[PDB]
RNA sequence: CGCACGGAGGCGAAGAACCACAGAUUUCCGAAUGAGAAUCUCUAACAAUUGCUUCGCGCAAUGAGGAACCCCGAGAACUGAAACAUCUCAGUAUCGGGAGGAACAGAAAACGCAACGUGAUGUCGUUAGUAACCGCGAGUGAACGCGAUACAGCCCAAAC
RNA sequence: GAUACAGGGUGACAACCCCGUACUGAAGACCAGUACGCUGUGCGGUAGUGCCAGAGUAGCGGGGGUUGGAUAUCCCUCGCG
């Protein structure tokens, strides 16, 4: 069976949504949904998920970019990982 | 054109296709990437 | 004595005279509207279905066919075909109409192998034969000692083969000695000469 | 239907497959075609039935013409199943046939005398 | 080195069940790091950690569940 | 710790690598079978055709692949005949259907070295380029027998 | 040395450096669910009896095709039987 979250994505725009946006981006498995990836990030770093956009990659991954609330910090969660 | 999902992976992996033989393998072998592909001189699928 | 099925045979030694030309007369007017390949219960002919083979037994089918009458459907020449390769209406097949039959009730019924056939009649724009079938994965047949042999990987589409009784018959097996000498074992081993 | 030349009426058929149900209960009677056909042919018949809704009909189309070169009496039931039940089988019968009947003959000479009345 | 096939058939079903998640989260946390492609990597515990999951799921089928 | 001699790191005496056998896993498209689709998507699926049937897809069958071989169908022209039409090329090419590890054939309504004889069927040798055919031209061409290989002989329909 | 002087490897021409090679022995597949054996069954003979033994068939005629098949090949087709 296939898993959801495979890898953050880690790049300089993905701190730019991270820093000042609250935003966590993750390159997660392409027969994903928005409400799977909401899901499965909530259930594996205890999170609320308010919001998520995906994107199809050029490389055939899906990112998908998971927006926080204000109780949780995305600066704080890619600390411990 | 508007290209599917299915067309969209076929092309990523095209994209990858376009890589260098990493500098260790010329290292092992002790001394040429015959799939080099150009977005003008040649053609792909579909 | 006689058999009640002696009466059938002797019956349809003249398919024209007396209850049976009255018979046939009937039939063929709810025939001639039934399909190409229609499944019956019971065959028209028991002394004809049971001698072929036939038992009244589960998973031994019996199908009625209809074949166009005649010759071949054959076309004309678009390329170049000499005076002698130009016959059209004058041109007959190598298959008689009774191993069509047995061909298109053998597709009809997918599963199920062709045993025997026979006719039951004609009228001028069509010819009738009963085509019976049995199923090799029945255990009805699997344990019969008289049918398990029809269960052999061997005996798969045995009709499309030709090893039908029809078949060798057409084949040009009848005959144990003279002129049978391009058509034994097979005619494609003999070139096609038979 | 086409080796029928006369209807047999229903008061007439009940009559008649009561006998049959009691030649079971009593004497001997013949289940079948091929076993009728042979009765007729060895004499051994006393009263010979046949079906009316045989299909194909060529398995019954003889016994008309053959009981009446034997003289032996004939009737027809409309049903195959009824004739079954009566001969004493699960089953059904396309022809069934009375061999010495047994506490019976009192009725039987009357039902092929009724025939005979009916043409 | 750390896991073998005895220590595996000496758990119970909800012990490898656990086993499982407490292995796919290590997993997840270095291929988090290698996604940055951070210097402190341990390139022999990565490939084990394949075949540790794939062991304890092969495993799982073996005892029933 | 493949090809493949790197770097780093790892595994191995808890007996690894490697190998033989059995098994686990085995994405999607694919006969492709819930429906549609350029390998994806959409709201429970033997789709289709059959058999049996508790008449419920309940139990089953077919589908497609494989170098060639095999069996049943369809069936050319170049070419040869010093042209060409019957004939030849040739039941070759190619096409439609189908089976198996082989296929097909097969226990005489036979043979007819006519006998006081042989005794299922393939195949090999021979019979023989014989008999036979044919604008009697070009060409086409068996068989019985014989010697060998291998052997094997049975089951219904009906009567009762 | 040799029941081993087939072959390959090895920093050059190797029976005695290394794998192997002869001899001997082990496993699987195939032969083959066959042969052999066994179990059940029952082979056979005499006289009496016209009870039974497969139809559009055997066969004939017209048209086609094919064959070495010549009147005497096999096949399809229409009619008759
Ligand atoms: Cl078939
Ligand atoms: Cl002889
Ligand atoms: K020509
Ligand atoms: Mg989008
Ligand atoms: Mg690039
Ligand atoms: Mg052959
Ligand atoms: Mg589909
Ligand atoms: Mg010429
Ligand atoms: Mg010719
Ligand atoms: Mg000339
Ligand atoms: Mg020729
Ligand atoms: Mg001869
Ligand atoms: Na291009
Ligand atoms: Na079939
Ligand atoms: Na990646
Ligand atoms: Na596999
Ligand atoms: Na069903
Ligand atoms: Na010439
Ligand atoms: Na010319
Ligand atoms: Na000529
Ligand atoms: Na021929
Ligand atoms: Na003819
Ligand atoms: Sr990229
Ligand atoms: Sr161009
Ligand atoms: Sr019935
Ligand atoms: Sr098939
Ligand atoms: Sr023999
Ligand atoms: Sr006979």
């Amino acid at each position: 069976s296939w898993d959801v979250i495979k890898h953050p994505h880690v790049t300089e725009k993905a701190m730019n949504d991270m820093d000042f946006q609250n935003k966590l981006q993750f390159a997660v498995d392409d027969r994903a949904s928005k409400g799977e990836v909401a899901d499965a990030v909530e259930e594996q770093y205890d999170v609320t998920v308010e919001q998520v956009n995906t994107q199809n990659t050029m490389d055939g991954e899906k990112k998908a970019v998971v927006r926080l609330s204000e109780d949780d910090d995305a600066q704080e969660v890619a600390s411990r990982i | 054109g508007k290209k599917s999902k299915a067309t969209k992976k076929r092309l990523a992996k095209l994209d990858n296709q376009n890589s260098r033989v990493p500098a260790w393998v010329m290292l092992k072998t002790d001394r040429r990437n015959h799939k080099r592909r150009h977005w003008r001189r040649n053609d792909t699928d579909e | 004595a006689r058999s009640a099925y002696s009466y059938i045979r002797d019956a349809w030694k003249n398919p024209g005279d007396g209850q049976l030309a009255e018979l046939q007369w009937q039939r063929q007017q709810e025939w001639r509207n039934e399909g190409a390949v229609e499944r019956i219960e019971r065959p028209t002919r028991l002394d004809k279905a049971r001698s072929q083979g036939y038992k009244a037994k589960q998973g031994v089918i019996v199908a009625r066919v209809s074949v166009r009458k005649g010759s071949a459907r054959k076309r004309r020449h678009k390329a170049g075909r000499r005076s002698k390769r130009q016959g059209v209406t004058r041109i007959t097949r190598r298959k008689d109409i009774q191993r069509v039959a047995e061909e298109r009730a053998s597709r009809t019924f997918p599963n199920l192998r062709v045993l025997n056939s026979y006719s039951v009649g004609q009228d001028g724009r069509q010819k009738w034969h009963e085509v019976i079938l049995i199923d090799p994965n029945h255990p009805a047949i699997q344990n019969d000692d008289d049918l398990s042999w029809i269960c052999a990987d061997d005996q798969a589409d045995r009709v499309f083969r030709g090893l039908t009784g029809a078949g060798r018959r057409n084949r040009g097996l009848s005959g144990k000695g003279k002129g049978s000498e391009k058509t034994r074992p097979s005619l494609r081993s003999n070139g096609g000469k038979g | 239907p086409v080796y029928v030349d006369f209807d047999v009426p229903a008061d007439l058929e009940d009559d008649a497959l009561e006998a049959l149900e009691v030649a079971r209960d009593t004497g001997a009677v013949k289940k079948g075609t091929n076993e009728t056909t042979k009765s007729i042919e060895r004499g051994s018949a006393e009263l010979v039935f046949v079906a009316e809704d045989v299909q194909p009909e060529e398995i019954v189309m003889h016994i008309p013409e053959l009981a009446d070169e034997k003289g032996v009496p004939f009737i027809f039931v409309e049903q195959q199943d009824d004739l079954g039940h009566a001969a004493g089988l699960e089953v059904g019968s396309a022809a069934a046939a009375v061999t010495d009947a047994g506490e019976a003959d009192a009725d039987v000479e009357d039902i092929a005398d009724k025939v005979e009345e009916l043409r | 080195t750390v896991l073998h096939v005895q220590e595996i058939r000496d758990m119970t079903p909800a012990e490898r069940e656990a086993e499982l998640d407490d292995l796919k989260t290590e997993l997840l946390n270095a291929r988090a790091v290698q996604a940055a492609g951070g210097a402190p990597e341990n390139p022999g515990r990565i490939k084990e950690l394949r075949k540790a999951i794939a062991r304890i799921k092969t495993i799982q089928g073996e005892e029933g569940d």
